[PDB]
């Protein structure tokens, strides 16, 4: 049937949720966001200059079964900032574990 | 749960200025058309849609307004939760499948004041937290409830004033959907303080996408909204209050 995906509320300013990226899947928090097209989430090759990968949940393809790789180059410009990295192809679970 | 196999995703390496370093998310997973996708990377939804694993090509949100609430939201992928909303739907079509954007007939405070006077364009987006609209238009807007500028198109509003200013209702498929000022304004909180922010703040989006309004988690915390991609359309409900 339909899927529920809970989600989180910060300060009625920030709404996420988890989901799961490889096999087995890795958790990630997300905004579902219907003003953007691409999904992404912070790569364990993220760059030392990277400040908020610190702190922030990494993809590592390395440990996923399902993952293949793409390497194409992108940048997004968000109205709220910027980001680059490289394309992967993955399974995506929603949520992270049901 | 669903798993959506061979999806196209960016490993991010780079994230240049401050806004990613303290947000509470990891990423994000947009919902919108294949038009406004990054490298022409098919999203998550289409995806979803064309390994057939939902029957209504739809979903859903709820988003709590009240910050302290249990669950902060929902989203549901192919349905809509009864849990959330009363009465029934009313449906608007996508005027441009880039966006889920759709025509907006007016903005009017309750003490006279109109704006997108003869009908404009806006988008409906879960990933912009307040009301958007023109820089000019919404300065007009923030004199008419008494707030105040603060920095990069925000304003501020006493809050002892907040209970007394006049309700905003955006006219939407000829209908009226009230804003009260509970719900379109906002506590913030920093180092021990507490203040009122205004739930809209004034953008520019230039052309050839622009000028656009943005109805933002201000108005979707208080309508329940249906995404409906079998029919290009976006449904708004009163959710539960
Ligand atoms: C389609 C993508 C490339 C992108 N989308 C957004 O910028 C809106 C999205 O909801 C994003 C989702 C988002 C992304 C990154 C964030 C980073 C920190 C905090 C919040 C964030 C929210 N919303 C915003 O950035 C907040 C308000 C921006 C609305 C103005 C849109 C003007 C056009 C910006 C330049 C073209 N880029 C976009 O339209
Ligand atoms: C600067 C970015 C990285 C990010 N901005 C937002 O989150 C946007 C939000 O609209 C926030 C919501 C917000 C607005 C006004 C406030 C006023 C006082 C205290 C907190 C406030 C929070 N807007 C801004 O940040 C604009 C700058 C506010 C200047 C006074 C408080 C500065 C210290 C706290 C800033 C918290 N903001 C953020 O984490
Ligand atoms: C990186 O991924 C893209 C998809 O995002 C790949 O291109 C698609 O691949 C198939 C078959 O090769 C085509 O039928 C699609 O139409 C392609 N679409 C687009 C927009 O490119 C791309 O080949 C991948 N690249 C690498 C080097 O792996
Ligand atoms: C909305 O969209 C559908 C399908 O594109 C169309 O049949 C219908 O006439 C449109 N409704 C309005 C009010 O324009």
């Amino acid at each position: 049937g339909p899927i529920p995906e809970v989600l989180k509320n910060y300060m009625d300013a920030q709404y996420y949720g988890e989901i799961g990226i490889g096999t087995p899947p890795q958790c990630f928090t997300v905004v579902f966001d219907t003003g953007s097209s691409n999904l992404w989430v912070p790569s364990i090759h993220c760059k030392l200059l990277d400040i908020a990968c610190w702190i922030h949940h990494k993809y590592n393809s390395d440990k996923s079964s399902t993952y293949v790789k793409n390497g194409t180059s992108f940048d997004i410009h968000y109205g709220s900032g910027s980001l680059s990295g490289y394309l992967s192809q993955d399974t995506v679970s929603v949520p992270c574990q049901s | 749960g669903v798993k959506v196999e061979r999806q196209v995703f960016g490993e991010a390496t780079k994230q240049p200025g401050i806004t990613f370093i303290a947000a509470k998310f990891d990423g994000i997973l947009g919902m919108a058309y294949p038009r406004i996708s990054v490298n022409n990377v098919l999203p998550v939804f289409d995806n979803l849609m064309q390994q057939k694993l939902v029957d209504q090509n739809i979903f859903s949100f709820y988003l709590s307004r009240d910050p302290d609430a249990q669950p902060g939201g929902e989203l549901m992928l192919g349905g809509t939760d009864s849990k959330y909303y009363k009465g029934s739907l009313s449906y608007l079509n996508v005027t441009r499948k880039a966006y889920w954007q759709v025509h907006l007939d007016q903005v009017e405070v309750a003490s006279g004041l109109t704006l997108c006077k003869e009908g404009c364009e806006a988008i409906v987006d879960t990933g912009t937290s307040l009301m958007v609209g023109p820089v000019d238009e919404v300065r007009e807007l923030q004199k008419a409830i008494g707030a105040v500028p603060l920095i990069q198109g925000e304003y501020m509003i006493p809050c002892e004033k907040v209970s007394t200013l006049p309700a905003i209702t955006l006219k939407l498929g000829g209908k009226g959907y009230k804003l009260s000022p509970e719900d379109y304004t906002l506590k913030v909180s920093q180092a021990g303080k507490t203040l009122c922010l205004s739930g809209f703040m004034g953008m520019d989006i230039p052309p050839p996408s622009g000028p656009l309004w943005i109805l933002g988690d201000v108005f979707i915390g208080r309508y329940y909204t249906v995404f409906d991609r079998d029919n290009n359309r976006v449904g708004f409900a009163e959710a539960a209050r």
